[PDB]
């Protein structure tokens, strides 16, 4: 799914994200919860209020998870194995929700890095998110 | 297919500021680049091999403007989306055979382009309202299908 | 929404031969096994760990009979689907928050189950007619979406 | 994506299919053109008539291609690269179409092997078709 050009684009794109991966992850979640309320069903035990600290902490987790994946593009299945088990077997997240979060992540990146979010970057990042999403929804014990 | 009274106000107020040419051309261009199979419907426009050729293509820019103008009709007729897109629904579904999922994909690309153009002003609350508009437009275009 | 004159006839003719007990249950059973994320809405049904427990589950078989009953009311009220499923729409959409895409998956699994029971009598022409019915039902259930 | 258990199910199930792969592929196509007319778009030069020899000849191709894939479950990206270049780079087939053919293929199998098309085999066969589809719709070079 990911070509060499895509891997290059991703690594370079994440380099611009820098240390803001957690902030972006948090904002993306806020955008997802408001834009698609259905996703809130998965976080009953959360305080989804405006500026919630729980969402902020979780955003950080999601952001680090993504930085982790960018470092292991040639073996996402193994580097994200524990995460797949959690989302696919334990949580049983509808794969549709992953498209929602990915779209909200791209939207957030477009807002903060308008000059760097080019068509090519957008395209590779999208394939990247799709790849990560497939790994987290597949039950390949 | 509707929003709060305060949502419409926010949606329309932002539209006053949308340049259909710049936003339309970028949205169609990013659609063709991010979801390559959609290029199949515009071969008559020319070379769409790489993003450079696509974003600089005049046909793409001109057509993008037309598309954005249609969303504008939508935004100004949220209560009558089905009627506003009946003719286009016939064209895209019965004549072009475009799969409905692609109506939804262009809708999101558009929202991503709006986020890039308005930055921090395109708040998550504003986006949420636009996710409804885009959803409504896509559903109305898929009507003549089913 | 619409089927040809002898399309409805061939469709109903096949439905008259459908076992109300078996079919619905196997269809829900296969949905839970092939697309495991759907199991999330049926935890109260008990053990859905392996295909053996699912197909043999009493709750699954019973509930499937209900579901199969609904498609029936769908196959018989083609010209007025959005009205026959208006209630169930509010339930699945507004109450359960089931994503529309799943309505499509179950429709298709039902078709594969129908193909398994009827064999060569479930001709490609007949399946084509049922794909329209399946599409219609999925759309009606999604209609009331908010 | 494709676990060890799925692989065994796939190899075992395809053996029951045997030399009928071509026939099934042809029937699957016919079911697709009728059930989802939108797919006839990619075959303007085809005699999509009932019992067409062109459709039969093509079904054979699809059939052998899948038999080849079952033999390279551990390296689909490499084994199917020429078909990925064809469908993704040249034909630019909308990925939604692959889900339709996959569905029509499973329907065909349920018709001819109702006793072997058990829920477990149905699940593995579905993951197998999705993987193949991802590889043919991706531009990875
Ligand atoms: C590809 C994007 C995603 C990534 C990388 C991701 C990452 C993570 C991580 C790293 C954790 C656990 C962190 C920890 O152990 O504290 C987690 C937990 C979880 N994820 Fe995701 N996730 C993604 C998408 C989703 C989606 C779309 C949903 C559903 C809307 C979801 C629902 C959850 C839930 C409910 C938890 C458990 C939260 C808790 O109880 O603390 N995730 N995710
Ligand atoms: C919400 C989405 C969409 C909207 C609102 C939209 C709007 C329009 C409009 C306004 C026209 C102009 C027709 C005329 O000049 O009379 C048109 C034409 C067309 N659309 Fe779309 N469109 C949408 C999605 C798509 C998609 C996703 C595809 C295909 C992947 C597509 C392919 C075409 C083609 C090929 C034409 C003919 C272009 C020409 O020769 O002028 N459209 N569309
Ligand atoms: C075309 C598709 C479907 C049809 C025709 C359908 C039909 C029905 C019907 C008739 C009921 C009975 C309600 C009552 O007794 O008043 C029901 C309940 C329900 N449905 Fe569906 N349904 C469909 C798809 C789904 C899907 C895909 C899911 C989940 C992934 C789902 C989850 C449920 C649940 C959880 C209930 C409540 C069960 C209970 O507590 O008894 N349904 N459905
Ligand atoms: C997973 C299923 C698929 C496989 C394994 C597959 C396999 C093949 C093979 C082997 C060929 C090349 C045969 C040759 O060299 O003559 C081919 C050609 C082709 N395929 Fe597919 N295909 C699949 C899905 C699709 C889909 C979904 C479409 C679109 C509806 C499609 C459209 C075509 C077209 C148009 C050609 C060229 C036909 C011609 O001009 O003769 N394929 N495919």
């Amino acid at each position: 799914v990911l070509s060499a050009a895509d891997k290059t684009n991703v690594k370079a794109a994440w380099s611009k994200v820098g240390g803001h991966a957690g902030e972006y992850g948090a904002e993306a979640l806020e955008r997802m919860f408001l834009g698609f309320p259905t996703t809130k069903t998965y976080f009953p035990h959360f305080d989804l209020s405006h500026g919630s600290a729980q969402v902020k902490a979780h955003g950080k987790k999601v952001g680090d998870a993504l930085t982790l994946a960018v470092g292991h593009l040639d073996d996402l299945p193994g580097a994200l194995s524990d995460l797949s088990n959690l989302h696919a077997h334990k949580l049983r997240v509808d794969p549709v929700n992953f498209k929602l979060l990915s779209h909200c992540l791209l939207s957030t990146l477009a807002v903060h890095l308008p000059n760097d979010f080019t068509p090519a970057v957008h395209a590779s990042l999208d394939k990247f998110l799709s790849s990560v999403s497939t790994v987290l929804t597949s039950k390949y014990r | 297919v509707q929003l709060s009274g305060e949502e419409k106000a926010a949606v329309l107020a932002l539209w006053d500021k949308v340049n259909e040419e710049e936003v339309g051309g970028e949205a169609l261009g990013r659609l063709l680049v991010v979801y390559p199979w959609t290029q199949r419907f515009f071969d008559s426009f020319g070379d769409l091999s790489n993003p450079g050729a696509v974003m600089g293509n005049p046909k793409v820019k001109a057509h993008g403007k037309k598309v954005l103008h249609s969303f504008g009709e939508g935004v100004h007729h949220l209560d009558n989306l089905k009627g506003t897109f009946a003719a286009l629904s016939e064209l895209h579904c019965d004549k072009l055979h475009v799969d409905p999922e692609n109506f939804r994909l262009l809708g999101n690309v558009l929202v991503v382009v709006l986020a890039r153009h308005f930055g921090k002003d395109f708040t998550p609350e504003l986006q949420a309202s636009y996710q409804k508009v885009v959803a409504g437009v896509a559903n109305a275009l898929a009507h003549k299908y089913h």
